[PDB]
C-alpha cells in the first residue's frame, strides 16, 4: 500500500542511533547527543524535500530538556504548537513524554500537563529497538502520527481555532 | 479443515508479517488474541482489519473471515480509552 510504503521509506532515511548511554554517562552522553543532533538534522532535511517540514526541536546544554515547535497544515491553514519533554535518566531504554502544553485539557487523548498518549503499541516498538531510536524516531512515530489523528478532530469540533 | 492468514503488523515500521493457520472453526476473536500475543502486543488495544483497511466483524470463525475477506489481515493499535 502507499502509505506502508511512505512509512517504510520516512523512518528508513532517518539514521540510527548508536551509543546506549543516557544523562549519567559523561562523555558517551555528550557522543549521544552528537548523534541524537544528527538523526534530527537530516529527518528535517527529509521533511524540508518531502514539502512537509513540520518540527524543529532545541535543547538546554546539557540534552535533558527539549523544547520546539511543531506544524499541521488541514484545508490550507497552518496550526503552530509548542512541545517540551525532558529525557529521563534511564533514556535511551526508557522514552521521553512529549508534551504539547497548550493542548492540556482540549483532549482526552492526553495524560497531566499536555502529555501525549500514544497506542499501546509504541512502548514494544520503542523497545525492541534500543539504542538505535532515538528523538527523531520519537517525533516520527510518537508526535507525528498523535498530531494526524487528533489535530483535525480538535479543528472539527471547533476546540482549537487557527 | 485449516485456514492460514498472513498478518502484518502495521505500527512496526519493518512491516513484518506472520503467517497463523487455524481450524476452520476458530472463533475469529481467538485468532485477534493469538496474533496480538505472537506480536508480544496487548489484544484489548489491538485490532485486526482487511489488508485493504475493512473492518471485520469479530462474531464469525477464521473460515467465514478466510473467505469472506481473504487470507491477508492486518493487526493495528486499537481506539481505547486511558
Amino acid at each position: 500500500s502507499m502509505a506502508d510504503e511512505a512509512t517504510r521509506r520516512v523512518v528508513s532515511e532517518i539514521p540510527v542511533l548508536k551509543t546506549n548511554a543516557g544523562p549519567r554517562d559523561r562523555e558517551l552522553w555528550v557522543q549521544r547527543l552528537k548523534e541524537e543532533y544528527q538523526s534530527l538534522i537530516r529527518y528535517v532535511e527529509n521533511n524540508k524535500n518531502a514539502d512537509n517540514d513540520w518540527f524543529r526541536l532545541e535543547s538546554n546544554k546539557e540534552g535533558t530538556r527539549w523544547f520546539g515547535k511543531c506544524w499541521y497544515i488541514h484545508d490550507l491553514l497552518k496550526y503552530e504548537f509548542d512541545i517540551e519533554f525532558d529525557i529521563p535518566i534511564t533514556y535511551p531504554t526508557t522514552a521521553p513524554e512529549i508534551a504539547v502544553p497548550e493542548l492540556d485539557g482540549k483532549t482526552a487523548k492526553m495524560y497531566r500537563g499536555g502529555k501525549i498518549k500514544l497506542t499501546d503499541h509504541f512502548k514494544p516498538l520503542w523497545a525492541r529497538n534500543v539504542p538505535k531510536f532515538g528523538l527523531a524516531h520519537l517525533m516520527a512515530l510518537g508526535l507525528g502520527p498523535w498530531l494526524a489523528v487528533e489535530i483535525p478532530d480538535l479543528i472539527q469540533k471547533g476546540v482549537i481555532q487557527h | 479443515s485449516k485456514v492460514s492468514f498472513k498478518i502484518t503488523l502495521t505500527s512496526d515500521p519493518r512491516l513484518p508479517y506472520k503467517v497463523l493457520s487455524v481450524p476452520e472453526s476458530t472463533p475469529f476473536t481467538a485468532v485477534l488474541k493469538f496474533a496480538a500475543e505472537e506480536f508480544k502486543v496487548p489484544a484489548a488495544t489491538s485490532a485486526i482489519i482487511t489488508n485493504d483497511g475493512i473492518g471485520i466483524n469479530p462474531a464469525q470463525t477464521a473460515g467465514n473471515v478466510f473467505l469472506k475477506h481473504g487470507s491477508e489481515l492486518r493487526i493495528i493499535p486499537r481506539d481505547r480509552v486511558g
